RNA sequence: UGGAGAGUUUGAUCCUGGCUCAGGACGAACGCUGGCGGCGUGCUUAACACAUGCAAGUCGAACGGAAAGGUCUCUUCGGAGAUACUCGAGUGGCGAACGGGUGAGUAACACGUGGGUGAUCUGCCCUGCACUUCGGGAUAAGCCUGGGAAACUGGGUCUAAUACCGGAUAGGACCACGGGAUGCAUGUCUUGUGGUGGAAAGCGCUUUAGCGGUGUGGGAUGAGCCCGCGGCCUAUCAGCUUGUUGGUGGGGUGACGGCCUACCAAGGCGACGACGGGUAGCCGGCCUGAGAGGGUGUCCGGCCACACUGGGACUGAGAUACGGCCCAGACUCCUACGGGAGGCAGCAGUGGGGAAUAUUGCACAAUGGGCGCAAGCCUGAUGCAGCGACGCCGCGUGGGGGAUGACGGCCUUCGGGUUGUAAACCUCUUUCACCAUCGACGAAGGUCCGGGUUCUCUCGGAUUGACGGUAGGUGGAGAAGAAGCACCGGCCAACUACGUGCCAGCAGCCGCGGUAAUACGUAGGGUGCGAGCGUUGUCCGGAAUUACUGGGCGUAAAGAGCUCGUAGGUGGUUUGUCGCGUUGUUCGUGAAAUCUCACGGCUUAACUGUGAGCGUGCGGGCGAUACGGGCAGACUAGAGU
């Protein structure tokens, strides 16, 4: 039971978006997220990122473990690299 | 949830007024809707208000179930609900085209729109009921050229004075809305309050 | 189903655990007997083995050490009484 | 920027006060008809039983090991050599307690909300520190072997290990004494004294890139414990209570705790509803309503319980745990009859039940979860599809010309009217169906390339989109190809006649029909809505007919036969006080979604999305003290003597 960062599929069927959130691995796809930090869209803008990039450093400092796509988003923002720097 | 699709005389005479007309100014007939219509009739607020609601319904060609949606919106909005209803109805695509005079009848205007003869800013739309805002420019479909009802329609555009809240280019018929569609300030051929009260009872 | 290994290994674990626990309680019995007789020195030696047995098991995960705390602390006080 | 009423007692009126209707809503059944798309929902009845197939497997970078494919070698040329990529099977490690489903039971333990949780835990994550050593023995697997029909099992051989076991080779920490800094919140930090332990490992590999491993500090998560307040009916249940109430001591527990338990005391609850019965999963929220409130709590989301029935426990960081064991019991099944096996209230599916509720669908692309260094594996959850107009939203079912006052119908004062310019006919367009055709976003990842030692961040290419020829797009043909349903005395838009003749028959209330029915059957006419329309059923309102907002009790039903007086309620003038109540401020709280508003995106809408608002409400902290209230006290008219 460890805190991870998941991408929650929300909205309508064929044009959904992904809510960015910190959550325990033992939760469901749409559970009571600990705190939501931004959003993501797969359409319109190529890899549309809308991330606060403020608390990520905190939650990572606690030890939150993001998944693959989350790492990619963090790298596009530079938050992964800036945090690790 | 669909078009009336029938004779106009049955409702224009029932409501005792030529709602639109068409090629003929009006049927040049009396005021008995049907068989026994020549007899006098007793009035009610329900009859009267109902008739007024029907006048808007057929004037614009919208069915009840959608009309109540617009009603709901008008009630939600501040200002006189009737005036809000008319303005909302004026944002209708078919309405601004009809008021631009680009078709013999409103029915003709809606058919053309429903078949995409008049697109929008960038979309080949086919929705009579589309809400047209400020700077929501109509694009005349390129495929609609080499046909009748845009060139001949342009030539006959004078039959429908352009609403003061918008400007039609004519050369491109870029129906450009500048101000809000305050039809309440112009050419209102029927009541609104009676309708507003009617839907409350 | 094909997960009977879960059962078998549970059997081994519980078997050794409760065997150990019985041995612990046996030692406790001896200590308490030393308290009744008054052989404090023997009780001290047995308490030392208890220290090398009780916490040894706790380090093997038998308990979460709270039982060790209650038992060693309380009985050390009991020995302080006698 | 937010509430309408009518009909309905009498010869007539006015009041009082019942019935009904007009609206909306539904997880919806039925009827008639029936085009499409988009978006959503789909046992509400027997927590009744169940075939089929599938739902949790993974790790060779832990080890033994070689039952396969394939490799390499051998070589019988159809058998060998684990050499090894790989790997059946197996030991060991993770998880298997999440996830999925249902709501029987539960009457407040739960739920909600908010507080406490100083002797409440908290493995897998991050992080600082220290450790990261020395050894033994056995054994599964394998081989031989016994049993039984099978299930399934004994015995003997044989073997390693991040398995087991014993040495500390940490002394943070555990214990006790004493001490120091610092608590009232039943005490936290820190030093000394005595005792005092624990693991860990080694690994394969990129042949050292990496994987690791142990005790701790504190974080973080999650969970547990306790508690205030709130959220059904019943008094035709008022006496409930000896493990009960309280203490001592002891054990036990992750833990305070009659949790348990020896002894002692005799209490405790209760009309400011005990015990008991009935009914029920709770909430965010859904519906109604002007709102206050009512009803409801189905999908979705959170929380709680249950898993053929009942009971108990292990493993474990953490179980009531659908796919785990054991017992008991029921019900099915097998058998060599000896003896055994099973649990769809998980997806789909069957049967039953009933008015009724779906495909034995495709796949794991993204997302999601687990193991593993990773690649990779699994995933009937999520993601997509199929059925019903099952329900919302949205578009068509042609326009222009078009008095022939066509045909025809109906009525007719029978001259005429009406149907009706509607049709016929001329003309132009084609959304969508049909046909053809191109074929996406949703997509990042994986391989590979280049830059990059490992990393990083990146070039290019490859592949990977199940749903998919997807949709969308382009072109073609021609009004071709797609309108019905209910009602029509009034209430209530909505009628003329025929037939009929208290009969038949209609009806929500009044009610109609006793040979001239505007109320029955038919035609025609008209109205309303529209691939939906009507009926039934249910909830609200309308109903101010349970009335706080917002009603009554002289006769309309209603003032106890009267008095007393307990609890409870309520309580004059007033000083000063407390600031409990209330008010104002501030912090936290009040999740998200949903709702309002404003923007924005799906061709619009519905819908989704953004943001604000809303979140009416609690605690904490901050000022005043009016009024209320409490305390202290006074006067006097109240009342009394």
């Amino acid at each position: 039971m460890a805190v991870k960062i998941k991408l929650t599929r929300l909205g309508k069927i064929r044009n959904p978006q992904y809510r960015v959130a910190v959550a325990d691995a033992r939760t469901r796809r749409d559970g009571r997220a600990i705190e939501v930090i931004g959003r993501y869209h797969p359409k319109e803008e190529p890899s549309l990122i809308e991330i606060n990039s403020e608390r990520a450093q905190y939650w990572l400092s606690v030890g939150a473990q993001p998944t693959e796509p989350v790492l990619k988003l963090l790298k596009i923002t530079g938050d992964w690299q800036k945090f690790k720097g | 949830m669909a078009r009336y699709t029938g004779p106009v005389t049955r409702k224009s005479r029932r409501l005792r007024t030529d709602l639109v007309g068409g090629d003929q100014a009006f049927e040049k007939r009396p005021y008995p809707p049907g068989q026994h219509g020549r007899a006098r009739i007793k009035e009610s607020e329900y009859l009267l208000q109902l008739q007024e609601k029907q006048k808007a319904r057929f004037t614009y060609g919208v069915m009840e179930k959608q009309f109540r949606r617009y009603y709901e919106e008008a009630v939600r909005q501040p200002g006189k609900t009737g005036e809000e209803l008319l303005k909302i109805l004026e944002s209708r695509l078919d309405n601004v085209i009809y008021r631009a005079g680009l078709a013999r009848t409103r029915r003709m205007a809606r058919q053309l729109v429903s078949h995409g003869h008049f697109n929008v800013n960038g979309v080949h739309v086919n929705v009579p009921s589309y809400r047209v805002s400020q700077y929501d420019i109509v694009d005349v479909r390129d495929k609609s050229l080499n046909t009748v009802p845009f060139q001949i329609a342009r030539e006959t555009a004078g039959e429908r004075p352009i609403p003061s809240w918008l400007q039609v280019v004519g050369e491109r018929q870029r129906v450009l809305i500048h101000q809000l569609p305050e039809r309440a300030q112009i050419d209102v051929p029927l009541t609104e309050q009676l309708i507003v009260e009617y839907y409350s009872k | 189903k094909s997960q009977q290994k879960r059962n078998r290994t549970n059997e081994r674990a519980r078997l050794r655990n409760k065997a150990v626990k019985s041995s612990l309680r046996t030692a406790v019995r001896a200590f308490r007997e030393a308290a009744h007789a008054g052989d404090k020195a023997k009780a001290a030696e047995l308490l030392a083995s208890t220290n090398r047995k009780l916490d040894k098991a706790a380090s093997k995960g038998v308990i979460h050490k709270n039982q060790a705390a209650n038992k060693k602390s309380a009985l050390a006080q009991a020995l302080n009484k006698l």
